[PDB]
This record gives C-alpha cells, sequence and structure tokens, in this order.
C-alpha cells in the first residue's frame, strides 16, 4: 500500500512543521535496505 | 525342487491367465519365466542346452555388494 | 513452457537452498534466461539483480529462496509466482504472493502450488483446505494464530 | 569421462566441450547396494568376457560369439 | 597435370600487419607435351604440397576445384 | 526380431544451433608444436559476433576447410560443421574459377538459436 | 517402511517429527537430496571357477 | 539537486555486472608458447573496386611478360 512512502511523508511532516531533521534511526532487513535508500532518494532527496 | 504340474483343459479356458496371475501374485522379486516349446528349438546350440539355461535362469540369487567409487 | 509461450514472467519460491542449486542446473539445461537471489547473494548484487529483473523483462524466471523473498523485494514486474514448496506459514506465503502484487502491477496475477499426489503434502493440503473453508465461512476478519 | 570441469567454462568462447560442475563431497565414496542375479547370469559371466574398455576385452568378447554348450 | 618447374610464393601486404611475411598465392609451373602454363593457386595448396612432398621435377595430379594434389 | 521391428520409439531433443555467414577465420598453429590458437568471426543479418576457438573446434573447422565466403552452421553439442552455401566469389584465384555461382542468402535472426531434433 | 521411522513417529518428540517431515519434503523435492541415484554396474565375482 | 543527480547515476548503475572471470581468461591466454615461430591461416572478405581489378590485371600481364565485384574472399598464410 505504500508504507514506505507514508514513512517518508511522516518524516517530511516532522521536517516542514517541526524542523526536526534530527538523527532518526530505521532498522530494516538487509535486502530491502538499498531499496529503502533508493526510495529516500526518490520521495525526498533532501534527507541525508 | 523340480516340482511340476500340468494345467489341462480346452482352449480359451484360462491357462495363460492362471500363469500370469501366479506371476503377479508371487511378485516381481521371484523369477517367473513363460515359454512356448517352439523357443527351445534353437539353431545355435542343442535343445538340451537351451532347456538347461532356461532352468537355471528361473532360479534367482540376491546378493549384497559394496561399491567403491572415486 | 506454457508460460513462455504466453510470454509470462514467472517466480519460483522454495525453502531449500539445495533445490535452488538443482533449479540452476535445470534452467541451464533448458537454457532459460534466469537470475538468482537468495540468503547468500551479495547485498549490492541483490539490489542490482532486482533492478534488472524489474527493468529487463527478458529474464523469464527469477528464482528466490521463499523466506528471503518474503522480506519485501518489489517484484511487480513479474506476473507469475510458483511455490515449489511450503513451510505452512500462511503469513510467509501471503507475503511472497504479495511481493508480485504491489502497486504498479498491470498483469493479472497467477499463483500455482505444486502438490505431490497422495503424499504427506496431499493430506496436509486437504486438511488445511477444509479448515480454511470452515474458517472463511464462520469468520471473515482476516486474522489467525 | 563425465565431462569438463566448470572452472574452465570461460577458457574459450567456442569449443565442443561439455562443462560439468566439480563433484561434491570427498574423492572416495563407499556404498552398499543389493543386486539381483540368476544362475545363468553367473554362468555367462564365468564363461565369456562381457565388458571392459580395453582392446584385450574387445578381442576376447568378439572371439567365439555364438552360444556354447 | 605436369612435371613441376617453378615454385615461388608471392609476398603480399598483411591486413593485420605485425611485420610478418605473408603470401597470397603459391605459384606453380607445369610442363606437358605441347603445353606449359604457370598457375597462381590458393595458399591452402601449401599444406597439400607439404603432405604430398612434391619436389621440382615430379609429375603431379591437381584437381581444379578440390585443391587436392597427388 | 520381426515383431520388435514393428515397435517405434520417438525421443525428442532440443539442440542449440549456431548459424552464420563467416566474416573471417584465423588459425595460428605452431610449427613443430601442438599448441594451436584461433578465433572466428560469424555474422547474421542483424548481428555480428566473434568467438575464440578451442582445440577441438579448431580441429573440426580445419577438417571442414571453412572459407570466409561460406555460410555454415555450428552445433555446440555435436561439433559438426555443415557448409550450407556460398556468400560471394573466391577472389578469382586461377583455379576453382566459377564453381561457387550458387549463392545463398545470409541467415536472419539470433545467431545462436534453439532447434528440436526427433 | 523403516521401523525406526515408525518408532520415531511413536515417540512424539515434536523435533523428531519435524525432522521426519523435513526428510519427506527433501525426498519429494528431488531424490538426489535423500540418496543419489546409484550408478549401476555389473556384479564382480572374486575369482573365476 | 545533488541527490537527484545521485539518483540519475543510480539508474545507470543498473548496468554494473560482475566480470572478474575475465582475469581467469587473461591468465590462460598468456600460455601460448614463448617466442616460437607462428604459422597463421587467414580467410577474410575483401572489398574490390574496378581500379583494383585493373591493377590486378596489369600485375598479371607484367607477370606473364616476365615469364566491380562487391565482395570477394581472400586467403593468406603468414610465418612470424
Ligand atoms: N476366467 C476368466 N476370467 C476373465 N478373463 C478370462 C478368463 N479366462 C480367459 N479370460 C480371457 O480370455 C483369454 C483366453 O484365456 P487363455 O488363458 O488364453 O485360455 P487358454 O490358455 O486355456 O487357451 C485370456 O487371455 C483372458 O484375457
Ligand atoms: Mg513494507
Ligand atoms: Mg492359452
Amino acid at each position: 500500500l505504500g508504507k514506505t512512502i507514508q514513512t517518508i511523508s511522516l518524516l517530511a511532516y516532522l521536517a516542514c512543521e517541526k524542523e526536526n531533521w534530527g538523527p532518526h534511526l530505521i532498522v530494516v532487513p538487509t535486502s530491502v535496505l538499498l531499496n529503502w535508500e533508493m526510495e529516500f532518494k526518490r520521495f525526498a532527496p533532501g534527507f541525508k | 525342487s523340480g516340482r511340476a504340474i500340468l494345467l489341462a483343459g480346452g482352449p480359451s479356458t484360462g491357462k495363460t491367465a492362471l500363469a500370469l496371475a501366479i506371476s503377479q501374485e508371487l511378485g516381481p522379486k521371484v523369477p517367473f519365466c513363460p515359454l512356448v516349446g517352439s523357443e527351445l528349438y534353437s539353431v545355435e546350440v542343442k535343445k538340451t542346452e537351451t532347456l538347461m539355461e532356461n532352468f537355471r535362469r528361473a532360479i534367482g540369487l540376491r546378493i549384497k555388494e559394496t561399491k567403491e567409487v572415486y | 513452457q506454457q508460460l513462455k509461450d504466453n510470454g509470462h514472467r514467472a517466480l519460483i519460491f522454495t525453502q531449500m537452498t539445495k533445490v535452488l542449486d538443482v533449479l540452476e542446473q535445470f534452467l541451464n539445461y533448458h537454457g532459460y534466461l534466469y537470475m538468482r537471489l537468495d540468503g547468500a547473494t551479495k547485498i549490492e548484487d541483490r539490489q542490482i539483480l532486482t533492478e534488472r529483473f524489474n527493468t529487463d523483462s527478458r529474464i523469464t524466471v527469477f528464482i528466490l529462496s521463499s523466506r528471503s523473498g518474503g522480506l519485501g523485494i518489489n517484484l511487480t514486474g513479474a506476473d507469475t509466482v510458483i511455490f515449489y514448496d511450503s513451510d505452512w506459514n500462511p503469513a510467509m506465503d501471503k507475503q511472497c504472493q504479495d511481493r508480485c502484487h504491489r502497486i504498479g502491477q498491470t498483469r493479472d496475477v497467477h499463483i500455482y502450488r505444486f502438490v505431490s499426489e497422495h503424499t504427506i503434502e496431499s493430506n496436509i493440503l486437504k486438511k488445511a483446505n477444509q479448515k480454511r473453508q470452515l474458517d472463511n465461512v464462520v469468520i471473515q476478519e482476516g486474522d489467525f494464530t | 569421462r563425465v565431462g569438463r570441469s566448470d572452472a574452465y567454462a570461460t577458457e574459450f568462447d567456442l569449443e565442443t566441450e561439455e562443462y560439468v560442475p566439480l563433484p561434491k563431497g570427498e574423492v572416495h565414496k563407499k556404498k552398499e547396494i543389493v543386486q539381483d542375479v540368476t544362475l545363468h547370469d553367473l554362468d555367462v559371466a564365468n564363461a565369456r568376457p562381457q565388458g571392459g574398455q580395453d582392446v584385450i576385452s574387445m578381442m576376447g568378447q568378439l572371439l567365439k560369439p555364438k552360444k556354447t554348450e | 597435370e605436369g612435371e613441376v618447374t617453378e615454385l615461388t610464393p608471392e609476398d603480399a601486404e598483411n591486413p593485420l600487419g605485425g611485420y610478418g611475411k605473408t603470401i597470397s598465392h603459391v605459384i606453380v609451373g607445369l610442363k606437358s607435351a605441347k603445353g606449359t602454363k604457370t598457375l597462381r593457386l590458393d595458399p591452402t595448396i601449401y599444406e597439400s604440397i607439404q603432405r604430398e612432398k612434391v619436389s621440382i621435377g615430379d609429375v603431379i595430379y591437381i584437381e581444379a576445384n578440390t585443391g587436392a594434389v597427388k | 526380431q520381426a515383431f520388435r521391428k514393428s515397435i517405434g520409439i520417438k525421443i525428442k531433443e532440443e539442440t542449440e544451433l549456431i548459424e552464420g555467414e563467416v566474416v573471417e577465420i584465423q588459425i595460428d598453429r605452431s610449427i613443430t608444436g601442438g599448441h594451436k590458437q584461433g578465433k572466428l568471426t560469424i555474422k547474421t543479418t542483424d548481428m555480428e559476433t566473434i568467438y575464440e576457438l578451442g582445440n577441438k573446434m579448431i580441429d573440426g573447422l580445419t577438417k571442414e576447410k571453412v572459407l570466409a565466403g561460406d555460410v555454415i552452421s555450428i552445433d555446440k553439442a555435436s561439433g559438426k560443421i555443415t557448409k550450407l552455401g556460398r556468400s560471394f566469389a573466391r577472389s578469382r584465384d586461377y583455379d576453382a574459377m566459377g564453381a561457387d555461382t550458387r549463392f545463398v542468402q545470409c541467415p536472419e535472426g539470433e545467431l545462436q538459436k534453439r532447434k528440436t531434433v526427433v | 517402511s523403516r521401523a525406526q521411522t515408525k518408532a520415531t513417529l511413536a515417540s512424539g518428540n515434536f523435533m523428531s517429527i519435524v525432522n521426519c517431515l523435513m526428510q519427506l519434503r527433501k525426498v519429494c523435492n528431488h531424490p538426489n537430496l535423500f540418496e543419489v541415484r546409484p550408478i549401476l554396474t555389473s556384479f564382480v565375482l572374486e575369482h573365476c571357477v | 539537486k545533488l541527490n537527484i543527480l545521485s539518483l540519475d547515476k543510480f539508474k545507470e548503475q543498473e548496468v554494473w555486472k560482475k566480470e572478474n572471470r575475465l582475469a581467469l581468461q587473461k591468465r590462460q591466454k598468456q600460455k601460448f608458447q614463448p617466442n616460437e615461430t607462428i604459422l597463421q591461416f587467414l580467410s577474410t572478405a575483401w572489398l574490390m573496386t574496378p581500379a583494383m581489378e585493373l591493377e590486378d590485371r596489369k600485375y598479371w600481364q607484367e607477370q606473364l611478360n616476365k615469364r566491380p565485384e562487391q565482395l570477394t574472399s581472400r586467403n593468406f598464410v603468414t610465418l612470424y
């Protein structure tokens, strides 16, 4: 359904309104990890 | 050893059927060898040799062997 | 063979690594255009081979180890999924089937399950099916234990 | 000869080689089978040569081809 | 079909270079009663000539389409 | 023997077949030495490829006397080379002048294609 | 058929049954996993008569 | 901007494929015999022009005195 894009959107809401880009942590299986990196690039490339 | 019986009857009466049923009932482990007498009339060796060969071909041996493989 | 005639792209998921190797040998013997990803595939190699399988329709079959494929590889480029075996974890099975079935899928999704006639698998599937039917009739909440 | 080792698959681009993977396990294996034989099979075995990859075996088995008493 | 007289390969430029010595034809001269001709042949003839071990002054048989020599 | 002549068995097999026009062939064999090196270039109407030749492939191609104006098929399993026809003339050497007039069309499609044999 | 298998089943040791199931699945998936198909060859007599 | 560029690069990255086996080729190729003489057989399609045909005819006429085709197949033998 787009859990991952919804995660992006939540973080981005934390970003715009709350300015809190603080060092968030996400722990994930190894295989999807790179796909996660790709989707971070795609949905919100401003995240380090 | 050497027991013999005769299935005596008219044609189309169930002699070959009985033989094949005996072969099936005994199972694939045992050797059952059907023949016609015409097969014995070989041309390379005498009829006795063919008959004796068929006799010892109907006696089975099961052995255990170890195979060494490289 | 039929699927290739139809031009479908099929996934095979299995619990056993050794059968994965056997599948490698089989596919090479037939020479199907196939790729493999499993619990031992290098991570970077995992990323690149999944990108290839999504982009490169030519690869007819992509072989994955069923529980590792469960982990969420996007396989919406595929259209056919075959479970060579089962661990009887229904959640894992649904996860695998859902892999192919996410947003961006555009081909109707066919799943096939191999069952050995009158073997242990046959009895397990019979009982599981009967129970599943009973449940579905009684309960529709979509939860289990 | 079961084939050519897989390690040399890229040794050429175009050859008549058939590549097989390196055998699994240890070099030496030992297993116990059960095989069914008949008395006639033993008689034939003890009478004439029946197999072998040596030219000696070929000559031995192509000699006296017909059945004997 | 002739006795053999001249036997001289003609050097040519190498398409792949490499400073090697290349031939593009092997030349043979043949004598026959009321006949003589000199032929330019497919270099492959060299291998036939090697196998046959033709020497000058030998009488040889050579097939117009086959490239075979005896 | 007569009865068994009347029962037929058909076994179908799938084979991979290479089929091409030859662009050029190269064979570097050492004098008084058993090492031989070679590579083949083989083309189709839509693709061209080069292959580097093994010892057995070199021996077979040398036996077949393949020449660049041949159109030929290569079987990766059996290894036999069949000369299907000619592409153009033999540069007008002074023998075998006009024995290759029967030109054949270049093959079309994938250079290595699978075919079935019964 | 193997009597020890039957005994194992009787034991009811959940682990043992799980292992048995695993062996069954292996057998079904490809026989080479359970026992490589033995390469058949003639019986060898020790010495001729 | 930087990460959009990075994404674009990642798209191209899909080309990446393991090819270390090429080294196993390269080590073997060296095993040709060291500095022996070589015999080569070559056969190759050669383009022809009417000027080249006239030059070849003139060469053949000179050889006798001393005594437009699209594709043609040439053979060569070399020692080196
Ligand atoms: N009692 C029976 N029941 C069923 N089928 C039979 C029976 N007897 C004979 N048949 C069928 O008819 C055929 C003739 O029997 P068969 O054994 O050949 O007779 P016989 O050997 O006495 O000449 C058999 O092959 C079988 O197919
Ligand atoms: Mg998810
Ligand atoms: Mg009868």
